[PDB]
């Protein structure tokens, strides 16, 4: 029915008006302060004033710091883009880090634009070519509350042609983009034939021409590749221009440029809107030397969004770097830049509150002394072992029919399944290199 | 055919027409001759390709058939009924308003 | 029904062989011993049958030639058809023309798959009298073909493009052809009087049609307009994550609609014990989402050093996903173990084995490792087809073991005679003299 | 225009100075380091010169010290019309691209050229627009009326145009230009405008061209579009001669002139030993943008190589380059920078406050000031009051960490946190 | 009448279900090693074992490589059989796994058989046969065609169904022609006109074949072979003359690319479809790599995990190392640089070095195989410098003996013609000393 | 086919030894026939410090060319 995947228990920050966190609310416990900050950042984002802010959250292992990450975008809303992401992705073969890095920068921006499309639609009644050159065709586009003839690109008249289309086929193209799609054959000439494949669709409600306003959101990437590379179109050209270069390449600076005067031109006008986005960059310690160094300059830039970023661990060599070490393996000419934000462990009563909201969301009844149980484990070897262990202990208390979890089941999970210290205990005493 | 008809639904949102020619080379302007450019044109017309198919499937997202049961809340719900009735060998009347 | 099939390592093991209660039998679906990990793998298997939940990672581990990937095997096997499962090496994601972050999320994304079914109307009878009305120079032609059945027969008129679809393969009054209305696809069932009765009941039947079609293949198909290709030539670089994140909602709406059905499968990733920190650390983010299959590991190694770092970490894998991972260990088998085992390769292999060569086959599988027991007696049941008897005896056991060398035994030939091999620094001894 | 919400650089514009290159204590956004603005008008002043090209000047000083403000603050000051590139270090390792290629493409990209060329048009609103078929006893009449403010009359068509104002849907009254010698239509918008004057009349059209776009057109069938895509690809060496070759007859036949641009790298301590000996070389060309390079380390080991070396650059291109070097800053200019930072973001600061602030960066930093000013202001709306108080700062200082607390926090609790050796602890107990 | 290092092995040198000879096909010594290679051509004649991998480990120039070339001769042209080289799976173009894959499909064979009624001959005449038709009608109505067929030996007419009628218009045939049809499956197909008309015209620029041979009847049974990996590039890679990606493979470079499972898949299904019928006929084949030591780690893993499938045919692999590191790992040590998981998964087979009489009987026959002619003394002296300083050296020498014979127009060496040799020409140790003993970088 | 190339960007590629044969042949032929004149000119590098030791090798081979 519901599939959970060590989230989806958490709906937002939970926090008041005031910026005050619950101590509960929302499928968190404690991390006030890191909450608090969460809510802060959160509120700077929706005030659109100033961009190219960068914060870092530094904690442990099993922390939250993904938790919060993922809770900061659920607030935002679907509306703002969100682009998660993880520190080795940056590194592809087809083209070099410094343009993936630039890319994911300008995927995280978003942009609202409204645009109204003429349609028309109805039953051919004639094809006329008007014939060194391709002609245009004259169509008898005809509806059930009107009838017109239309003059066509002999571009759009490949297209049609390539459909395959007759007399008395109903017939779809659009104005705009000349994309071209018959339906199938009109519902007058089903009698026609006793066997025929071609399926028969009834005539079209309303006239010929039809307008209508849409307010589609593109992102700033998105149109940027639009005119980087051609896209999809009906006709043979299409096909051999997006054909010729498949690989993708790195997008100079002079287009983007561009691109900005249009879409500030754009904005002008009042069509479109501006919505930045937060960018999130995970496992930030697996970049390299040279992508921090170019994300300095990168964060400068005017129109470089908001990114986060996280980390778990202490002093360590930044790597490709010999010797360099700076806490998180971050250089630290760019954790000036960056703004950190501290988390903390939990307790044994945070540890038994999450078991308990975690068999909650999982529909499963734990009694209160394999709840303790679960607890001490999580206090004895680590949070995490819990979590796994809870759904095997549902399907042992399926196995033996009952409906809630008891000592016994657990006990068995625990037998069944080892964590990492006493993996490392038999691999410490063990015959071959167990 | 079936598959791809059933399973292409992305269509590339932004898009910019009129660079399809100029990326080819071929328009109104450009530094090759214009017969050169109008047996160019002439032999893209009469070549044909086996993937006009997936081209027209991505370039436009037909809105299809099936989802006339899929949008509406009621009919989610009434063919299953239906299906069962005609299991258990049961007419039914609809009225609506 | 059955696909190219070879006697193979693990051809025997089909199926865990568990009860209901999920306690495993001590012999049975040839599988033999390993009762806590084969009832932990039944656990796994209910689990991932229940499809209620995703990205649960799950590494066995233990020493060489236990069973894990035999236990993997029996997992697959009982998983059934249906579930996707996918099985990769550790060094099969370091392309040189694909990341190895997209080989992982290809990875990833094979292991989902997603059903649709519809309804196609079907005709099916037996043809009686075709006629074809046809103009030489002419152009627009006619036809009329008459079908029959054993309840019913008429007389049906061709469309335009249904005179193409019966002339393009031969068709006549003998044929017993089915046809789909919608699909217009021309099936011979077979051929009547010129073997097959003719068919029953209703001429024109309706019957659904499932489509099974993994997600990996959805992001393929939409990446690229030319992409269909590269579903069988693989040639695909770089596939955009706007379009994984549009395919995802696609998939989301689609379950929530009940126009199709997802169905969780199992990734399986073999000697997980090399790879790179980029690929563990993609790992760590890759299993919090929601459409993360459930993953098996499997690793031999002791505390090593994983590879792209200097320093060695236990199991080797870093601990970040030992936290978020659950192990499973596997121990060493008894002689009696190893004699079944023995008996039942030799059963799959139709080998007849002597009582004493069978003990003195497990003894020495004892002794050496079992996979050496395992490979001799092959050789063996050879070596007695030269004497023109179907039964393997000690002398033909012995003559085997000493035709061919143990990995001890061949390492102390080596080392008594290290002049004559290479030496590491290169220096080899060739004169006898 | 320019869309652009907020940047570390978007106060300081035009660097500032005066009519005998002496900076001014506080001018357009720029606080302090005396010498180092007078040395950058200096350079301002040799670029706008144009004399001499292909010298090197290297920028110098400790992190957060001025130093890409500088840069900045001299691009600005250049103005536009003036070719400026600002490139990372770290963006001439291309996969598809040779370092070698990547850094001459860099090169040529700072030089502008400008060509002017004259062309005779003719505009206004149409009035009447009438097209015949083909007859024995003309091929093609067609006859047009453009009215001005100051005129109308009709002009006629020799069968090209015919077809040119065919191919596009025309309409009277609406505003267009056609041009003569191009023989192109150009449609300005309906009568929304106004005419002027003179239907036909006398002007030229000025292009700015780097020499990359040159040798980018010249190499390809349709080079330009390579302009945007970035797939260039290694242009040969026989086109950059014959471009330059041509470019000097340009020149001396007075059809086009140079633009001897900035060309700005940073963080060049990172480039690799390879780029800095092909720079040794690019810099002693005829055509050779200024170049200008910042590095924030010193005596460090250069990439390629094991030896250290000063500055983290090759000795013979320090000889080849000249070193200005930035000091670090003070409590009353960084007071002053917070405020000029403070009035950019629109920011309300109490007296007190802007103390405590002061304090605070010169204690740790002056960019986690210039961070903590706008996170400020978000508690300062959360508590309805637009001003800035004392209490605010403190609850960001608290909330928000600094490198110092981190790292101390770290080394209290490095137990709790990944070690470089991969070891950890997760569990609390024992 | 070329040789090189080989030629003179002719099979394994074994007897009906018995130990090997002491000298056959060309081997002398290492009886053990060449019965255990028999066994293994028992094994894969058997055509029911899978992934089944052995591997023989010796000294240099201890007839290694020789046992390989003696098993594939012994299994015969039609079993397929792929040599390999330690540096062949490192390919620029593609991943070294799907490389092994590619060889590992490769190995595996597959025969078609297919038989045929033809009807053949020269056209005599074509002559409709009319008759009534079932539904009342003015029109004419054809129930049979008539055709006759000559041949060399033999004529016949064969009356056929009328739907025969747009074959034989298609083809343009239409007297005195040679044509081919098929029996069940129909058509007509034309091969050219008889050779009876050539001279009917003073050029032509259309050939003339000679009548066909024997009855007009013929039953030929037809047999082709073709590997798996045929199969899968022949599916994967597009074919036609103008469609679009026809000349896309045009205007480009076909280059290796890695091939999905689910064509393989696919072509397995089909593959095993077809063998259901009897039509088909899968034949395993034998896979051989050299200085297998010098493969990575990385595709000694995927080796390990491929060995498991059960399509993975026969492997055999050499080394010539001991007590080594595996490449790719600083640390490990196993022997000849095999990993010890993937040890344990074959069989090692030994083999020995020759002695004195073993070396001049090989280099008596290896001079018999070269058509040349040595004396007793001159061939002792031979044999005693091969066991001096190795066999291989002794082998090279051989040409230039001849050589030199030749110059001096001699047919057989003489002690002489060996020692101008020897002086001419240097071994490895005499050149290592010489470098020892000079200074001047040489 | 043609113009396609003409579209695709010019790669480097390690042109044969054999067209180089047949250019040196023809340009051979034509200053025999004295319409064309050839005239050796001079390469000049710069920090070849920085070459690579495979370079340097082959170097040797290309200074005895003809
Ligand atoms: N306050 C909380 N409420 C609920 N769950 C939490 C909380 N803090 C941490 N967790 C759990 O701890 C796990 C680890 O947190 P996460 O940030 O995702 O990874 P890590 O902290 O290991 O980098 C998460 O799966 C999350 O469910
Ligand atoms: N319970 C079992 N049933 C059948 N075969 C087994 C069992 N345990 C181990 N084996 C055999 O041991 C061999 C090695 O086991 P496997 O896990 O496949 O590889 P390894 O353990 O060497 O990594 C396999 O070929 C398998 O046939
Ligand atoms: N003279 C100045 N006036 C105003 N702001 C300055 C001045 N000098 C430096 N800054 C501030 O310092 C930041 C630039 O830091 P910078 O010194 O370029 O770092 P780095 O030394 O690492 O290159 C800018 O955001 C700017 O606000
Ligand atoms: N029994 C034999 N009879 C004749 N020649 C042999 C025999 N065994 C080995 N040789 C010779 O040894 C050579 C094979 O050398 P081999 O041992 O394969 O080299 P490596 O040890 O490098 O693999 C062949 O050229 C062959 O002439
Ligand atoms: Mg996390
Ligand atoms: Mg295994
Ligand atoms: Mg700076
Ligand atoms: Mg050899």
């Amino acid at each position: 029915v519901t599939r959970t995947a060590a989230h989806t228990h958490i709906k937002g920050l939970g926090l008041d008006e005031s910026g005050v966190a619950k101590r509960v609310e929302g499928g968190f416990v404690g991390q006030i302060e890191a909450r608090e900050a969460c809510g802060v950042i959160v509120d700077l984002i929706k005030a659109k004033k100033m961009s190219g802010r960068a914060i870092l959250l530094a904690g442990g292992p099993s922390t939250g710091k993904t938790a919060l990450a993922l809770a900061i975008s659920q607030e935002l809303g679907p509306k703002v883009p969100f682009c998660p992401l993880v520190g080795s992705e940056l590194y592809s073969v087809e083209v070099k880090k410094t343009e993936t890095l630039m890319e994911n920068f300008r995927r995280a921006i978003g942009l609202r634009i409204k645009e109204t499309k003429e349609v028309y639609e109805g039953e051919v009644t004639e094809l006329t070519p008007e014939d060194k050159t391709i002609s245009h065709v004259i169509v008898g586009l005809k509806s059930a509350k009107g009838t017109k003839t239309l003059r066509l690109d002999p571009t759009i008249y490949e297209s049609i042609q390539r459909e395959k289309v007759s007399i008395g086929d109903v017939i779809y193209i659009e104005a705009n983009t000349g994309a071209v799609k018959r339906v199938g054959r009109s519902d007058a000439y089903a009698t026609e034939f006793d066997l025929e494949t071609e399926e028969y669709v009834p005539l079209p409600k309303g006239e010929v021409h039809k307008k209508k306003e849409i307010v589609q959101d593109v992102t700033l990437h998105d149109l940027d590749v639009a005119n980087a590379r051609p896209q999809g179109g009906q006709d043979v050209i299409s096909m051999m221009g997006q054909l010729l270069k498949p690989k993708k390449t790195e997008i100079t600076e002079k287009l983007r440029q561009e691109v900005n005067k249009v879409v500030a031109k754009y904005i002008d006008q009042g069509v479109a809107e501006l919505i930045p986005g937060v960018l999130f960059i995970d496992e930030v310690n697996m970049l390299d030397i040279e992508i921090f160094t170019y994300l300095n300059k990168a964060l400068e830039s005017n129109i470089a969004p908001v990114v986060v970023l996280a980390s778990n661990r202490g002093m360590t060599t930044v790597r490709g770097t010999e010797d360099v070490i700076s806490p998180h393996g971050v250089p630290p000419d760019l954790i000036d830049r960056l703004l950190i934000v501290r988390t903390l462990p939990y307790d044994k009563d945070e540890i038994r509150t999450i078991i308990e909201r975690r068999a909650t969301v999982e529909r499963l009844q734990v009694e209160s002394s394999a709840l303790d149980l679960l607890a001490t484990m999580g206090t004895e070897t680590s949070l995490r072992y819990a979590l796994q262990l809870l759904a095997p202990c549902g399907i042992l208390a399926q196995t033996s029919n009952r409906k809630e979890i008891v000592v016994n089941d657990v006990n068995e999970a625990k037998l069944l399944f080892l964590d990492a210290k006493r993996s490392t205990k038999i691999l410490e005493t063990s015959a071959n290199y167990l | 055919r079936k598959i791809i008809d059933t399973f292409a639904v992305l269509t590339p949102s932004a898009v910019s027409l009129d660079m399809r020619k100029l990326a080819l080379g071929l328009n109104d302007d450009s530094s090759v001759g214009e017969n050169t450019r109008l047996k160019v044109m002439q032999n893209c017309f009469e070549v044909s390709n086996p993937l006009h198919q997936l081209q027209t499937k991505l370039t436009i997202a037909f809105p299809d058939k099936s989802l006339l049961q899929y949008d509406c809340g009621k009919l989610q719900k009434l063919a299953i009924l239906l299906q069962q009735l005609k299991d258990n060998g049961h007419r039914a009347l609809i009225f609506t308003q | 029904l059955k696909s190219l099939s070879l006697i193979a390592a693990h051809s025997h093991i089909t199926g865990l062989g568990l009860d209901e209660n999920l306690q495993p039998r001590p012999t049975s679906e040839g599988m033999v011993g390993q009762l806590q990990a084969r009832r932990a793998a039944g656990v796994i298997l209910k689990m991932v049958q229940n499809g209620t939940i995703a990205g649960r990672a799950v590494l066995v581990a233990g020493p060489p030639s236990t069973g894990k990937t035999a236990l993997a095997m029996g997992v697959s096997q009982s998983l059934g058809k249906d579930v996707p499962f996918t099985a990769i090496a550790g060094s099969e994601i370091f392309s040189l023309e694909l990341s190895k972050t997209e080989a992982l999320t290809q990875a990833f994304r094979k292991s989902i798959g997603i059903k649709i079914k519809e309804e196609t109307e079907l005709i099916e009878g037996e043809v009686v009298e075709i006629q074809i009305d046809r103009s030489i120079t002419g152009g627009h032609k006619q036809g009329k073909l008459t079908i029959k059945t054993t309840d019913m027969e008429t007389i049906y008129e061709l469309g335009n493009k249904m005179i193409d679809g019966l002339t393009k393969e031969k068709v006549l009054a003998g044929d017993v052809i089915s046809i789909d209305k919608a699909s217009g696809k021309i099936t011979k069932l077979g051929r009547s009087f010129a073997f097959v009765q003719c068919p029953e009941g209703e001429l024109q039947k309706r019957k659904t049609v499932v489509h099974t079609v993994s997600l990996h293949e959805i992001d393929v198909i939409n990446s690229r307009t030319q992409g269909f290709l590269a579903l069988f030539t693989g040639d695909t670089g770089e596939i955009r994550s706007e379009v994984r994140d549009q395919i995802n909602t696609k998939v989301a709406e689609w379950k929530e609609e009940g126009k199709a059905e997802i169905v969780p499968g199992v990734l399986f990733i073999d000697e997980v014990h090399m790879l790179d920190i980029e690929c563990f650390s993609f790992i760590n983010r890759a299993l919090e989402d929601e459409f993360a299959p459930i993953v098996m590991m499997a690793t031999n190694r002791g505390v090593s050093k994983t590879r792209g770092t200097n320093y060695k970490s236990p199991h080797g894998l870093p601990l970040d996903l030992l936290d978020r991972s659950i192990i499973i260990t596997t121990k060493s088998y008894n002689e009696q173990e190893i004699k079944t085992i023995l008996s039942i390769r030799a059963q799959e292999e139709e080998v007849e084995l002597s009582s004493d060569a069978l003990d003195l086959l497990t003894k020495t599988g004892v002794e050496t490792s079992l996979r050496y027991s395992s490979n001799l007696i092959s050789v063996a049941q050879q070596i007695a087809m030269k004497r023109k008897n179907n039964t393997v005896e000690v002398e033909d056991v012995k003559r085997a073991y000493l035709l061919f060398l143990d990995s001890a035994r061949s390492v102390k030939y080596v080392q008594e005679n290290e002049s004559q091999y290479i030496d590491d620094q290169g220096n080899v001894q060739i004169s006898i003299a």
